[PDB]
Order: structure tokens, then C-alpha cells, then sequence
């Protein structure tokens, strides 16, 4: 049960952990493939509070929100389908299994280095009946150029 | 030069939205310095734009204008303006011994202001009828600030509070929290002999009531803008004005240095250490 | 009790002829507290009272209630303003805030108003010619203070220095100072396309224009409360409006502590010790 | 990121010579704060390098620790402890 194209125009996607620099280094690569719409709708981070982090889009200030809990993260923009991860080892493995509870989810890339083979394995069953393409660790990223990039895919510009 | 033709980035603290002051002309909150005098408003006009970023309209420009008026210095007993004639005497200069007498405004001198708005605000918003609100303090103790006066309160008023109580009768519609002030008078006049509504009291509550009763202010900063103690600031903007006249009065007159004198003071020194 | 019935003595310190507060009415320097709202003056009114104790003609009342509402802010770049920021983000409070604001007014930020009047009270009642004071000046050093300005001055005024341009030519017989003023001012504008009488420059000179052509100060009022620096007492109670002005923009967009990034900093630590 | 491989520049204001603290340990005007107490200076010590940055001798170390020591307070009468007291009962 799982799609075929994978990433597109429209396509947007949240990413936990303050990784702030490389929210910076996936929203410019919107820029000079002129997407209409920033791709980064949420950071899920529990350890703050709910408010607003400043970004530039071009030269502008964009304001992106930063979430508490995963729920919230779906409430009011449940139109979000590629889930990221780039908490480190410690807490992958909780990140992951509550997260494809929520179906409307369909790619979930883990980038973190040092987990077990066995919560290596623990993930692979879950979404082989649900259906989400997972890319996951010991992983730099992925790259579909004009259209969507992960990570520090390239580095800077 | 490499930012002014615009390549690099910069991030940004320092927000202050006010008083743009590079171009031409100095913009205040919502008005060039020119266009003030066009429709003349007092230092209440710029005291709303200054502080609340409203077109504050000219019926209670002159209320604040009056406000701070009446809030001026009140003699050279009170332990505020007690500092700055110390200060004053030790000869040091204008701006720094300010500056030593607006540091005792806190909380238990001069900022009764903001405890007769926030004993009320809470007591009438979320409030109780008013022979029961004295009836919850007076099983606690935590007497009823802004109340309390040791000379005049009855038959015998204080001949300034009257002052506003008119003022704020004429050109103020929607009154609820002053109503609501007046009826915990009035059972508690009956109570005791003194106890009025002091002059920190009416304006504890007259302030609150020039915001949600004027335009421009809905609810939300109607109450943030006297949570984070902008109350105080009519305070401290206006017994300001009194320490430098008590200043002046202590320069002209050149006093020499004060010692305090020995013979109140009683050493409580113990036995041996 | 024994000094009730008054049989032993007392000598007294604490001179302060200001605010009578004991008894049934506060009487201010002249005058009770109702009297003065009969008459109905603004508190230019009792700026005059409180600072200088004569009953000040209301027509140059609105001149400096008029003269603090064009000292308000000059923009959050200023090294007075920049504190009271810092203040803020520290979120001390809100008269702790202001502080630290008015601490920095002294010798090289905003008491250029003191030597804008007493380079040109010295120059004129003592004085000489308009064309050797600036020969005299300009073969020392010593620019003329109240003078000069980064952006606006010849053919494109700054807009706010003419607004008191009008408001000084109306109701102000007598005026010496200002138009010796504004002849220092002509040679000079000639001699650079900058060197406009600032705002800070005209307040220096129309305030002593104030004293000594307005009525009831003779000649030694007027020359000793520019001595003890009542005009620094316009300047902060003027900007002191401003401050809390930043310091309640500063706390409602609920900003975090400053830090002020290394990349500024170049340590000159020496090589060993 | 662009200063930080370098290629623009920037002037300096803040001159600041006294107390890096960025790094692993906090060096004072010449030296670590952990050579301080192997060497055992009082707080003398520290009073000569924050303040004349020079290794001043242990000998006027403790002339200058006996000297505030004996400027310490001197009752509360006079109007420099005057002041104090009185924003002490008010309660700040």
C-alpha cells in the first residue's frame, strides 16, 4: 500500500529536532527552483514551547511554527505526507513508532547513526502493511532536483 | 558595502516598534512630529502614542493630562522624596540623584496604584457581589488597597478626589468598574469613619476604566497593558516631577551635608564574638 | 507630648519650600490643589510652580508643555535608550528599567542642552560680535555645541526646529538671545552646507528666552536656575517618557535575555603574566 | 556562515582587554583561572590582574586586601548608609 511518485511540486513535509540550520538548507533549494510555497509546514520539537521561528524565504521573513506534541502537528495541517527525523539515537526509536500510527503520513526517512539492529529491524513490519517507503539510517538523504530536497543533500549552495 | 547592495543576510533582534527617527521626519507610532501640533494635542496625546499606539481622542488626552497632574509630589516626608533630598544634599548633580529617588517606588511605597487595579480588576471580571468581597477579605485579613486615609474621609472629603470624580463623570460613557468602586465605599463608609477611596484608589480604577470604556482597546490590551505595569508608569512619569522640583529647592537654597544624629539610633551590638 | 504643649526646643534641617501636605488641602507653591484646575492650567502650569514658584503666565505655559512634547524619544539607537532596552530583555522591571535609563544623561549624550546655553548666555551678556565668536572659537578647537547635524539642514530644514521657529516668534516679546541666535547661525551656514541650530540647540537658547523676557524673574532667578541645571530637568523629565515608552514595547512582544555575539569583541588580552 | 570561512570582514568596536572567556578555561589579564590558586594568591591577586593587569607581588597582595578591609562600614549614620537603610525599609 504504499505511492509511486514519491515527491512533487506540492509536496510538504515537518521535521523534528532543532536542526534549525538544516530547515535553512532544505528552504533555500525552494528558492532556486521557484516552488510557489515553502515545503517545511511544522518542527516538532516537545521541549519548547508552541510559538514561531523566523526563516527567510528569499529575503522576506517567513514565520514557521514549532510544535509541542505529534497530535497538534496534524490538527491543523493534516495535508502533510513525509515525516523526518533527526533526533540522535537516544530517542529515535520512541520518534518512530507512534509516529506511523497516523496513516496520513506516506515516506519516513530516519537520517540518526548508532541504533540497534533489532529497532532496526522492529520498524520494517510496521509499515509493510501499511505502506511508507522507508530511506532510513546511516543516511545523508535524498534528492528529486527542481521539486524537493532532504537534508544537507549538497551542502551549501 | 557588501550588504548595501544585498547579497549576504542578517538576523535581526532589537524589535522596538516605535519612533522611526532616520529619513526626514520622525515618525512616531502611527504620525509624523508635524502632523501632531496640526490637530494639537497635549503631551496626553503623545503619552497615548508613546506608550499605547492608539489615536488616543482628545476627551481623555486631557484625563491623563489631568491624570498625573493631580499624582505630583505629595512633601518631603514620604520616604521616595526622603532619598532625593539626601541625595541632594551629598551635592552630587541633577540625573543621578533622580535617579536615587525613583528606586524606592515598589511594593510597599507608591505602587499602590497597581494593587487598587488588581484587587478589583479580578473582583468584578470574574467578580462577587460587593457585601461579600469585603466579607472574603475581612475573614483573611489582606486589608483593601487604594483605602485608607488618616486625616478627612467623611462629612470632610479630600477636596482632590472630588476633583476627578466629576471629570470622570462628564465625559466618560460605560463606567462599570467605578460604579462598582463606589459601592464597596459606601458599605464600608458605614463601617468606619474613615476609609474613602484615596486618590491612588480612584485612579487604580479611573485609569482602567479610560481603557475598556474608550475606544480602540477591546479586552486583550485593555488588561496585558495593566499586567505588565504601565500603571506604574503614570506613577514614576509623575512623582518624577516633583523630586527634581524638590531638587532644585534643595540646591538653591545650599544646604550643607546631613548626618542623622546619634540619638536615635541604639545599638543592638551583642555580648562578645 | 512635651513639645505639644511646647516648652523645650527643637533645631530644624530640612529646608523644602515646596508641598505643603499637612493640614486639610495640599497648598503647591502658591496655591491649593483646587485653585489650580479654576484657573485650569495644564501642567506646564505646574511645571512653573513646582520648579520655579511663580505663578507663570499661561501663555508660555503651552511653550514648554510644548517643549518636553518635541524631546520625547530620538530612536532606540541612542546610548540613553539602548540601556532601558537591555533592562527590558533582562525583565527586571518596570522602574528598575528606567534606572538604569536615566543614568546615562551626563557629559557626552543629552546634556548638550547645558552647553547650548551656557556657551551662548556667556557670549551675549558678557558678548561680543557674532563674527569673532566663531573667529575666537575656531582658532581652539571647541565646536559650537547645539550645532550640527548628519543629514538635513540647508534648503530641507529637520521640520520639528521651525515648529518652536513659529511658536517662539508669536507670543515671546524681548527676545535678545534667539536672534543672536539665529545670526550665529547665518555666518555659519554659509561657512558649511551643514551646522543648522539643532533641536536640542534652539531649546538651549529658547528656554533662557523664556526667563528673562517672561515676567516675574528679574535677573537672578534667571541666571542661577540655568546654573544649577533645572534645564537638565527638561531634557529627563522629557525622555523619560520615551524610555518606559520603549521599555512597554519591549516587554509585550515578550522577547528573550540579549547576549551580544563574540564577533564583535577582538580581545587585546596581553602575552603573559 | 560566510564570516566564518571568511571572506567579507567586519570592523570592531568593544575593545574589552580583560578575562577571555571563550575557549576551555577562563584566562585573566596573563593567566588561567586554575594557575591563579597554584600559585595561591588571595583575592589581592585577582584586585591587581582585573584591574592593573599586571602580576602584582604577593608582598602588596595583602597590603591592598588589608586595605579595603579597614574602609570597610562605619556606622549608619552617615548619608552613605544612610540611603540604604531607608530602601531597605521599603522593601525592595
Amino acid at each position: 500500500g504504499k505511492s509511486t511518485t514519491l515527491f512533487s511540486r506540492h509536496t510538504k513535509a515537518i521535521v523534528w529536532g532543532m536542526q534549525t540550520r538544516a530547515v535553512q538548507g532544505m528552504l533555500d533549494f525552494d528558492y532556486v527552483c521557484s516552488r510557489d510555497e515553502p515545503s517545511v509546514a511544522a518542527m516538532v520539537y516537545p521541549f519548547t514551547g508552541d510559538h514561531k521561528q523566523k526563516f527567510y524565504w528569499g529575503h522576506k521573513e517567513i514565520l514557521i511554527p514549532v510544535f509541542k506534541n505529534m497530535a497538534d502537528a496534524m490538527r491543523k495541517h493534516p495535508e502533510v505526507d513525509v515525516l523526518i527525523n533527526f533526533a540522535s539515537l537516544r530517542s529515535a526509536y520512541d520518534s518512530t513508532m507512534e509516529t506511523m500510527n497516523y496513516a496520513q503520513i506516506r515516506t519516513i526517512a530516519i537520517i540518526a547513526e548508532g541504533i540497534p539492529e533489532a529497532l532496526t529491524r522492529k520498524l520494517i513490519k510496521k509499515a509493510d502493511q501499511k505502506g511508507v517507503t522507508i530511506i532510513g539510517p546511516a543516511t545523508v538523504g535524498g534528492i528529486k532536483p527542481g521539486c524537493f530536497k532532504i537534508g544537507n543533500t549538497g551542502g551549501m549552495l | 558595502w557588501a550588504r548595501e547592495l544585498g547579497l549576504i543576510r542578517k538576523p535581526a533582534s532589537f524589535m522596538t516598534s516605535i519612533c522611526d527617527e532616520r529619513g526626514q521626519e520622525l515618525i512616531y507610532a502611527g504620525m509624523p512630529i508635524t502632523e501632531v501640533f496640526k490637530e494639537e494635542m497635549g503631551i496626553g496625546g503623545v503619552l497615548g502614542l508613546l506608550w499605547f499606539q492608539k489615536r488616543l481622542p482628545k476627551y481623555s488626552c486631557q484625563f491623563i493630562e489631568m491624570c498625573l497632574m493631580v499624582t505630583a509630589d505629595h512633601g518631603p516626608a514620604v520616604s521616595g522624596a526622603h532619598n532625593t533630598i539626601i541625595c541632594a544634599r551629598a551635592g552630587k548633580d541633577l540625573v543621578s540623584s533622580l535617579t536615587s529617588g525613583l528606586l524606592t517606588i515598589g511594593d510597599r511605597f507608591g505602587g499602590a496604584l497597581d494593587a487598587a487595579a488588581k484587587m478589583f480588576s479580578k473582583a468584578f471580571d470574574s467578580g462577587i457581589i460587593p457585601m461579600e468581597f469585603v466579607n472574603k477579605m475581612k475573614k483573611e485579613g489582606k486589608l483593601i488597597m487604594g483605602i485608607g486615609h488618616r486625616v478627612k474621609s467623611i462629612n470632610n472629603p479630600d477636596m482632590r478626589v472630588q476633583i476627578l470624580k466629576d471629570y470622570v463623570r462628564q465625559h466618560f460613557p460605560a463606567t462599570p468598574l467605578l460604579d462598582y468602586a463606589l459601592e464597596v465605599e459606601k458599605i464600608t463608609t458605614s463601617k468606619k469613619p474613615n476609609l474613602i477611596l484615596n486618590v491612588d484608589g480612584l485612579i487604580g480604577v479611573a485609569f482602567v476604566d479610560m481603557l475598556r470604556n474608550c475606544g480602540s482597546f477591546t479586552r486583550e490590551e485593555a488588561d496585558e497593558y495593566i499586567d505588565i505595569g504601565a500603571l506604574n508608569g503614570i506613577f514614576v512619569l509623575g512623582r518624577s516631577m516633583g523630586f527634581i522640583g524638590h531638587y532644585l529647592d534643595q540646591k538653591r537654597l545650599k544646604q550643607g551635608l546631613y548626618r542623622h544624629p546619634w540619638d536615635d539610633i541604639s545599638y543592638v551590638l551583642p555580648e562578645h564574638m
